[PDB]
């Protein structure tokens, strides 16, 4: 959701823990369709009423800015008068570079297109079109040019849309800046992406020393975490640098070479 | 267990080709039906013949006639498989052997492919007991 | 509710559970909009059913329903008949 | 049952949540064959009419057919008019590579077959067999 | 400063050396209105200083744990300058939504890189040019 | 029932309860369809069966019936002879 | 009771639980040991105490009282005067 | 309580949740200040609210009320004329 939602959140959020009784909110979301029951369940399991509500905001905090609007109502609706009125400046706008464009895309995922830049369109589009033949799958997209041709920021503003985003991506989107490295640097990078992909600390805090294990905590939050979300390389040099990244995502690469798509198996373009 | 040493048939390779340089059956150069059949029917040689003439739509003579003269050196590729030409597969596959026994392989290169031989001969050559003889070969 | 009024709650405890009567005290708190029907189902069954455990599960409850929970509870207590108890009640929020 | 059944049962359940009296559901549905008395007696147990609504709703969710259309015609029946029709447009007739495949398949067990393969039955068969 | 309404953005005053020039910003945001109305995410405050690798390194561990008062996140402590930027990022998007991150005297480029993400910024110096290596609107 | 006429059904429970005559009542109701005559026994056995818990459980029920329970319910009225009491309700859904 | 008995005994709930006359059975169901006095007294107030209400506790309980708790609940059907219920609920073990 | 009274207690379960009048028995368990009028309430509504539940509730809760709850048990069942019951008792307390 927009940050002043979730900052007004944050700021209430004691007040909001001390009050609800979750039984009479999460009915009125679930009917809404902005809460799921799996986070009911999650939510019921906490064994006080506090508790529970502690809980159910930690689940809002991450949700859009239509569930922000089905807590406030439900609050509303049921009489909590207060409650709302602390969380009515903070309600977002519901129903080109729009809301959901800067709300998804500031997660690190893109870097900001220059001061000034003419728009090709002509290459974007074809971009958006080869990315669209996927519906999904695990996949993988290249593009490769001239050295210093214009390419990074082309991609940048590929994934820039609304329409695009939020019909074939609804997962997030995710950005790594590669570069030339070496076996220890990849390492890190793998650390330093496996910590970036879970922020509820799902799993134990602990650093995998080899490269499977990092290729495997990978593949298995991609899969379960992030569902159908894209996952885009920067600057990607040699074919072994590539293998370990390499578990049934979707993949968008930006680069100098045709090859280093060599040792992956699965649809190219 | 399930021997899956076998391997393919004619047809099959036609397919794989077929995929690889998009075409149907009748619009395939004359020269495929030659080459698979000193291929062999390894999935393998067929998936390389099927790589290469991906990139260099014509160089099917070249890749004819040096499949004929039997050296495998001259191909290489790399793909989803751990090695990159047939000649790594079965380099490997030797090492693992005792340094023993390593010797009496290299001693078997004189038979000649489609020539079946009974054991006695392998007894001349070894110079030692039938069974003796027998078991190594297993 | 203010700190303030909790307190106060906590400290009439043992004179709200002795001393309210609650079956003709739901049709009040409902003109009121202190509790939806729901709420009040699942009061009148709080522990054994009993008077005493309804009137202690009201007031616990009570403490969650708003700013003006109390005053507007007191109200209700007054529309019931039961001005000995809002009188109780009443006398320590000034005090 | 039929996803388009379901999904019409997912989209209205606050509404039959709220207004289902189950005593007057339940027996249609067991006389018709398709609820149990131990999933009744589950009903039962919980204490208000909602709650019971809501259990009965969640059973029937994971039931068949027709069972949805024994539902359907016991609220007609009894009188939920609006009930009824909002399940009107849900109602399901009576009377290889999968969404199972790459749903567990995709765990790592398997790298994905190549780009380009011809397929040898013959094999596959056998160590099925085995 | 102002013209932002929030965005990631830069705001950069060098001057004279010696010229009153840290304490002019240190009442820059010290209006009511202003501050209340533009950035009610909180205010922050680093001073940087001439400064090495480690150092620098050593300013961002101090920093992130600054940040979270309530331990959100687990206690541990990111040996690289990259994992900082990260949780830097994560913290002010998630936790601390508008909100300004003012640095003081920053003398060289690649001591910025480490600070920059999607984040307002107002910085005080003697440069103009180490807003060099940062993407996004400047002044 | 609509949140509208929920509401109005509580708002003049007090009324209701006091005034509703129930004996005379079922047939019209049977006659327009609001309940089933089993569910007629079961509110004729409400509480302690008199008068005023059967007038109780009627109103409360009568939520459940329709989305025209209201409107057919202020007929039901009219047809037995409660015009006082239905143009109360009247008065107040217009209101 | 096997679950061809307790099939037929859901199947035939709304006959059962519309024209089971319970209080001339009560004397049949004792002789022929199909229930304990005490159970007797809970069945009687089940629910509201009405007949339907007895009725259908009943029948829930009797899928409980052994392998031929069917057939000897026909014969006290019978042994009342019930042989309209009786007879359709035998057509149907039958069938 | 002691053990043997505890013991004795348990040892007569049938006897006494079988044969024990309740209804009269409160006034008594009042007078020789036995239980509190709020724990009467509760064991009125133990389970269903049978004598029989009623009885099995306040026979558990007697364990609880003191060291002489056992004698004072029995004369309270002598002084509303269940002398058969406290007769019963007392011969296992000398035995
Ligand atoms: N739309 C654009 N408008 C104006 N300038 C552009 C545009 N795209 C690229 N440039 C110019 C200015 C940018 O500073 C510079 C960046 O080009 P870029 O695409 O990043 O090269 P590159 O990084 O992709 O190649 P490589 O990764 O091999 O270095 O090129
Ligand atoms: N409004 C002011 N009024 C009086 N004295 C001031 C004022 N502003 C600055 N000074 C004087 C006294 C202060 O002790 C001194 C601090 O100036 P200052 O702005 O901190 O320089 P500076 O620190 O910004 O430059 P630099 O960071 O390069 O050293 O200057």
């Amino acid at each position: 959701m927009d940050a002043k939602a979730r900052n007004c959140l944050l700021q209430h959020r004691e007040a909001l823990e001390k009050d609800i009784k979750t039984s009479y909110i999460m009915d009125h979301m679930i009917s809404d369709g902005f809460l799921t029951i799996s986070e009911e369940e999650k939510v019921r399991n906490e064994p006080t009423q506090q508790q529970r509500a502690a809980m159910l905001i930690k689940m809002i905090l991450k949700k859009d800015n239509d569930s922000y609007v089905s807590f406030y109502n439900a609050l509303l609706h049921e009489g909590y008068k207060d409650l709302a009125a602390l969380l009515h400046d903070g309600i977002p706008v519901v129903s080109g570079i729009t809301s959901y464009v800067r709300t998804v895309l500031c997660e690190g995922g893109v870097p900001q297109r220059p001061v000034v830049f003419v728009t090709r369109k002509k290459l974007v589009n074809a971009i958006q079109q080869k990315l669209s033949k996927l519906k999904g799958e695990p996949g993988w997209v290249t593009i490769h040019g001239m050295a210093g041709c214009g390419k990074s920021v082309l991609a940048a503003e590929a994934v820039r849309d609304h329409s695009l985003l939020e019909g074939c991506f609804p997962g997030g989107v995710h950005w790594v800046s590669v570069g030339k490295q070496d076996k220890s640097g990849l390492l890190m990078k793998l650390q330093n992406l496996c910590t970036r992909l879970d922020q509820d600390e799902s799993f134990s805090q602990r650093l995998p020393l080899n490269i499977e294990e990092a290729k495997d905590r990978l593949r298995i939050l991609m899969l379960r975490k992030h569902p159908r979300s894209l996952l885009i390389l920067d600057d990607v040099w040699d074919s072994w640098v590539l293998k370990a990244f390499d578990s049934q995502c979707q993949i968008l690469l930006t680069t100098r070479d045709k090859s280093v798509t060599d040792s992956v198996m699965g649809p190219k373009y | 267990v399930v021997p899956v040493e076998s391997s393919l048939g004619k047809e099959k390779g036609l397919e794989i080709l077929s995929l690889f340089v998009n075409m149907k059956k009748a619009d395939l150069p004359e020269q495929a039906h030659s080459i698979i059949k000193e291929c062999k029917g390894s999935p393998l040689v067929v998936s390389l013949i099927g790589a290469l003439l991906r990139d260099f739509p014509n160089r099917w003579e070249y890749y004819l006639k040096q499949l004929q003269n039997k050296q495998f050196k001259r191909i290489r590729k790399s793909s989803s498989y751990d090695y990159e030409a047939l000649d790594e597969a079965m380099s490997i596959s030797v090492e693992m052997l005792r340094e023993d026994i390593k010797d009496y392989y290299t001693d078997l290169s004189i038979l000649q492919k489609d020539v079946k031989v009974p054991t006695k001969v392998l007894c001349i050559l070894w110079d030692m007991e039938t069974e003796e003889v027998e078991d190594i070969l297993q | 509710m203010d700190e303030a009024d909790r307190r106060l709650l906590r400290r009439c405890r043992l004179r709200l559970v002795e001393e309210l009567q609650v079956d003709q005290l739901w049709d009040a708190l409902l003109s009121r909009e202190l509790f939806r029907p729901h709420m009040i189902e699942d009061i009148q069954r709080a522990g054994s059913g009993s008077r005493r455990d309804q009137a202690r599960q009201l007031i616990i409850d009570l403490e969650t329903r708003g700013s003006q929970a109390l005053p507007l509870f007191i109200s209700c207590l007054e529309d019931t008949g039961q001005d000995m108890l809002a009188s109780f009640l009443r006398t320590n929020r000034q005090a």
